[PDB]
RNA sequence: UAUACAAUUAUCAUAUUAAAUUGUUAAGUGCUGAUUUAACCAAUAAAAAUAUAAAUAAUUUUUAUUUGUUUUUAAACACCAUUAGGUAUAUGCAAAUAUAAAAUUAUAGUAAUUAUAAAUUAUAUUAUAUUAUAUUUAUUCAUAUAAUUAAUAGGAUAAUAUUUGUAGUUUUUGAUACCAUGAUAAGGAUUAUAAAUUGAAAGUGUUAAUAUCAUAAUCAAAAUUUAUUAUUUAUAUUAAAUAUGUAUGUGUAGAUAAAAUAAGAAAUUAAAAAGGUAUUGUUGCCCACCAAUUUUUAUAAUAAAAAUAACGUGCAGUAAUUAAUAUAUUUAUAAAAAUAUAUUUUUUUUUUUU
């Protein structure tokens, strides 16, 4: 290290006042100052950009805001056209826009099927104690394990479990309800703009579930957020859970050295003071032949 | 208090304040309107994210010199009563002189 | 037994958490934020002024004597002789006292023609104060000095001028009246003036001589016959203790062995026995 | 870099004689060749070799500029030239160069000024001078015997009385000033007299 | 209070944060108290908050 | 100097209601001889196997007494010797960690707290599985010389300048024959076929702040002793700048170099765990001894304890180079080491009636 300090102990030099880097303020409050602004906003102000500039282009926001998963998917559409490639960021952009609602899907899907006798769906008192925890989720007003707690302790009937005995004998009641019910708090609530994007999510997701080792057990600890979770690909009912991505890639002896010879798409450009000896990555040193 | 908010120069402030005030200027009275940019808002100069990567000291030694920290820096020392501008010339703490 | 780093302090080495002893520091993914703001307002209002400053720079040069001084400067300096002169306790009569108050009278006597400063009506009220109660002072010193020092005639003579070119009137008069009183009053306390009056002993004083009377008057009854006159010893001495409570140390009784086994040789063999 | 040792400081004398390490011929800050084994100078040596300096040609010379550095271990003896005696002999360089270097306070207004200004000053008193009433008159005051307005009256009206003389018997050594004194006493005191001298000043009345 | 804390990533990647701690009070008679870790006063501070 | 532990769980000597104690079996060649061990080794070498049902929890254990040294056939076996052997197993002598506690150390006076914890740090693939590796070729390697670095100044075919021929000595001091901050190189071991490249950032003589006798510089015809360099092998042999006289010895010891890219080569391979007493971070803390100063208890030719940045001998401990901890014995330059017994703040590897 090359400092002042270090370089007090390396070789003692007399002259301390040194300044080792020059000064170069990046920063924009420090550069300008009121003499140079005075003349400077004559020349540029905002009528004169009004009138030398061409026009290329809340209640105000919601009315241009249009579909935002659209506007978001477009991008990476026409990220394949002439003069521009498919980017992963757009692709990126597009799965969050998509994946921003999953969270409630996952919730709701607990309820649903978690639950083991919820009682009867269809009864108003049991509707309204899941429409009010499912806007709270939504809301983010409450978190999803308090959300769930509070629908499995809300009150449903005075000796229910004795009431229980009379129709089920194991505890377990039908889950159409539950889903007719979890579909049908989404289609009344404005949560997402396409009203079959709720029930297909509700419903995909735990036809997808369906056939793992215990379907419907969940342990209490990654059932919801925590500070110690799984991976995005490994959760319960996450949009990710099957995949079977390439994972092993052949290397090389020389793939250490030759990491950026390839059809890299570079984030910052090699130049020649880092890199001694690299043409480019749309150079071809082997060429073919085409007609 | 001097932790939050380090002091700086006089000279400092006023750039800041003409910076501010020409990107005011600069702005359309549109965009203003539809930015709800009023003079009384304050107006967000600059906001970048930056990664720096070295040996600690040498970095320190760049920071100061690009003007990203400060903590060393020697302000001059203001006046024991108010040191701000525009007060009276002549103003004694303990009136005192009194008659009788 | 103690394990101790000398090059660095013990408390410095061992608060790992607080500090960090790597010192690369690596990008990876550790963005920072600067995130700079300002307001209209900064550009005018509340600006601060600093301690060192040239308007309030002054090369301060010092001088012994007085007239060096203008009366401007030379006032303060008499008040500022005066603040140290006047803790001086002296049942309030002395000449130095008069002599530094006229001479401020003197200053400002002079002031009033070189300082421009103009007449009592043109000074304001405070200095108008100021004047008239060291003119006061002065003629109070004056009288109580008077009887002593017969000069004192000739500075109340001199404060009354300084009334007379400040033109003060009410007080003029008064100073022509102290005046006129006091050279008449000065020669009073002298001797010659009452040849008429002529020029005791304090309860110690006598108590002594009875004290006398009564040592000569037992010297003469008991010295020769049964010399009793000695007073009671005061040879027990009293000795400071835990709780400051004297210790006395009451001499021993003739009925006991101790001071007979004293008074014998401590070695017999090798002490002389007489 | 600092002569003094890390250990409570000792006492420096015995019962009569005085500490040979502390003495000036086998001062402990001093490094005598002849009294110090072989192995020391081997050290120095070493230490010498190891670090690029000047081997030693004369160690009564190279004595007079050895430095000592008081070590748990003991004394370490090191080269003025030495890395580790730099510092210190930079400083004592400085001190031979200019030995005022540290800050004085500035002094105050004159002590014969400040006793002019004293709160106590108008309570001093003089020896009476016999041939002024005026002094003797103000002292009367001072003492509290007499009024400040009647010490002019005083001071006139002030009477002189004569005193017994006293005379000093003044002279050589044994030249019989006692045995004068004493023929005027009427009485034999000088025989009685320790070392037959006098020693001490004696007033006496005589008729 | 505010202090100063290492923060550790990676082996190899070691950096020194600011902790700050505070809290947000109204005498009608609603408090709440934080305490966070952030590379600059600033962010300790938002974070704290 | 006076001024409010705990009582719901505290690892070094505070054991006190508990069933013990005793069994009588096993093993017995000499034969033509290399067993054990990292290595040396010694002398007949095979062996000791039986349990449960049953003893009240108490109001004076205030009370006896008791906790791995316990004495002989073999096998084990610590001092010491070095050519290499000797040398310990409850019958007696012996209260004792399973905890009623008041910041470290210390005789309950010596110094100013002491310990401990977490995160991180280069040692351990597993056997179809993210690649068959395995073949060809090569190796007598050498060059450096004759000293001066610190200014601008215009011309023919242009409306006129002798400015043809322009003339003011001397007060500074480093890239030079050391040293006189920084910066580019060489070094292939896992991101692969596909519309594609088999050369790296961790730094290599010359380059931008430390000064204080420094004229070291090719313009030819020159002086191997120095690690880092592919030379022509037996039909025809010296002409233009002057250009190599040496070493024929069965393709021959040791040691060593190169290539899987327009060339031709093909079944056994990468893919686990596992650590800081160090923070100055192994070039580290730390250990006694040696050495040096000095303090406290003490007056007795005493003993003990404590503080200290550089020396000397070492490397004992810190997953730390044959593990560490506790007690007992023993040896001695010193940390300690070896044994007997008991422990793991030693990092760990799969057998539910074959
Ligand atoms: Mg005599
Ligand atoms: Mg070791």
């Amino acid at each position: 290290d090359k400092s002042v300090f270090a370089a007090k102990r390396r070789v003692i030099v007399p002259i301390h006042p040194t300044p080792n880097f020059p000064a170069h303020f990046i920063k924009s409050a420090f550069t300008t100052d009121p003499l140079k602004e005075k003349q400077k906003a004559r020349f540029s102000s905002g009528g004169e950009a009004m009138r030398e500039v061409q026009d290329i282009p809340s209640r105000r926001d919601l009315a241009s805001r249009g579909d935002t998963e659209f506007q978001a998917l477009v991008e990476f559409i026409e990220g394949a056209s002439y003069d521009q490639l498919i980017s992963g960021r757009r692709f990126k952009k597009v799965y969050d826009v998509l994946s921003e609602n999953d969270d409630m899907f996952i919730w709701l899907c607990h309820t649903a099927m978690s639950v083991l006798n919820p009682g009867d769906m269809r009864s108003r008192l049991i509707y309204n104690h899941l429409r009010i925890l499912a806007e709270s989720v939504a809301s983010g007003e409450m978190t999803q394990r308090t959300a769930f707690r509070f629908f499995e302790s809300a009150v449903r009937s005075p000796a229910y479990r004795e009431i229980a005995k009379r129709q089920l004998e194991g505890g377990a009641a039908t889950r159409l309800a539950g889903i007719s019910a979890a579909a049908d708090v989404m289609r009344r609530m404005g949560l997402t703009r396409r009203p079959m994007s709720s029930y297909f999510e509700l419903y995909q997701r735990i036809v997808e579930r369906s056939e793992a080792m215990t379907p419907w057990g969940f342990p209490p600890l990654f059932q919801f957020e925590e500070r110690l979770s799984l991976e995005p690909r490994l959760k319960f009912f996450s949009r990710a859970s099957q995949q079977s991505l390439e994972r092993r890639r052949r290397g090389h002896v020389m793939t250490p050295h030759t990491t950026l010879h390839g059809r890299r798409i570079f984030w910052i450009p090699p130049t020649w003071n880092r890199a001694g000896r690299f043409l480019g990555p749309h150079v071809t040193l082997y060429p073919g032949m085409t007609p | 208090d001097r932790w939050t908010h380090p002091q700086e120069s006089n000279l400092e402030q006023a750039a800041r304040g003409s910076a501010v005030l020409a990107k005011r200027l600069s702005m359309t009275v549109s965009e203003m309107h539809d930015r709800q940019e009023t003079a009384e808002n304050p107006a967000t100069l600059d906001r970048f994210y930056y990664r720096i990567q070295g040996p600690a000291l040498e970095a320190g030694e760049l920071k100061e010199a690009l003007g990203l920290k400060g903590n060393r820096k020697r302000l001059p020392r203001r006046a024991p009563g108010w040191a701000t501008l525009g007060m009276e010339k002549v103003s004694p703490q303990e009136p005192g002189h009194a008659a009788k | 037994l103690h394990q101790y780093p000398t090059a660095r302090h013990k408390s410095l080495v061992k608060d790992r958490l607080r500090f960090a002893r790597n010192w690369w520091l690596t990008g990876g993914n550790n963005y920072e934020l600067v995130h700079e703001v300002g307001h209209e307002r900064e550009a005018t209002e509340c600006f601060a002024e600093y301690a060192q400053d040239s308007s309030r720079d002054v090369y301060l040069m010092s001088t012994n004597r007085l007239s060096d001084l203008p009366p401007g400067d030379r006032l303060k300096a008499i008040v500022g002789l005066m603040r140290s002169r006047w803790e001086v306790k002296d049942a309030n009569r002395g000449y130095d006292k008069a002599k530094l108050l006229l001479q401020a009278l003197e200053c400002f006597s002079e002031m009033k023609a070189s300082g421009q400063i103009g007449d009592f009506n043109s000074l304001p009220e405070p200095d108008q104060d100021t004047f008239l109660q060291y003119v006061e002072g002065c003629s109070r010193f004056a009288q109580a000095c008077s009887h002593s020092h017969p000069d004192a005639v000739r500075v109340l003579l001199r404060a009354a001028q300084i009334c007379e070119e400040m033109r003060c009137v009410e007080k003029r008069d008064e100073m022509i009246q102290v005046t006129e009183a006091a050279a008449n009053r000065m020669d009073r306390a002298y001797a010659f003036s009452r040849p008429h009056d002529t020029l005791p002993p304090s309860l110690h004083e006598n108590e002594d001589c009875v004290r006398l009377k009564n040592t000569e008057e037992l010297r003469r009854r008991f010295g020769n016959t049964a010399p009793h006159v000695l007073e009671k010893p005061k040879r027990v001495d009293c000795l400071r203790i835990h709780r400051n409570r004297p210790l006395l140390l009451h001499p021993m009784k003739d009925n006991n062995k101790l001071l007979e086994l004293s008074k014998l040789p401590a070695r017999p063999e090798f002490d002389s026995w007489t | 870099q600092s002569q003094s040792s890390r250990g409570q400081p000792g006492l420096q004398w015995q019962e009569g004689v005085v500490d040979p390490r502390y003495s000036s011929s086998g001062n402990m800050r001093r490094f005598n060749p002849d009294t110090v084994a072989h192995y020391v100078k081997a050290t120095i040596q070493n230490d010498r070799r190891e670090m690029g300096l000047g081997e030693v040609y004369d160690w009564h010379e190279f004595a007079k500029d050895a430095v000592y550095i008081p070590t748990r271990s003991g004394p370490l003896w090191v080269g003025s030239d030495d890395p580790r005696c730099a510092k210190f002999m930079r400083r004592r360089s400085k001190m031979q160069k200019t030995p005022q270097q540290k800050a004085r306070p500035k002094p105050g207004p004159d002590p014969a000024k400040a006793l002019e200004d004293h709160p106590l000053r108008e309570y001093f008193t003089t020896a009476t001078n016999l041939r002024d009433p005026l002094s003797t008159a103000n002292n009367l005051h001072r003492a509290g015997l007499i009024r400040e307005y009647d010490i002019k009256y005083t001071a006139a009206k002030v009477r002189y009385v004569p005193r017994p003389p006293v005379v000093s018997i003044m002279g050589h050594v044994d030249h019989g000033k006692t045995t004068l004194l004493d023929y005027l006493r009427k009485t034999n005191v000088a025989s009685q007299e320790a070392g037959g001298i006098t020693q001490n000043v004696g007033a006496f009345q005589v008729k | 209070a505010y202090d100063m804390r290492v923060v550790k990533f990676s082996p190899k990647d070691h950096r020194q944060w600011i902790y700050c701690v505070l809290y947000v009070g109204s005498g009608k008679g609603i408090a709440g108290w934080g305490r966070a870790v952030a590379p600059s006063t600033q962010e300790a501070k938002k974070e704290a908050i």
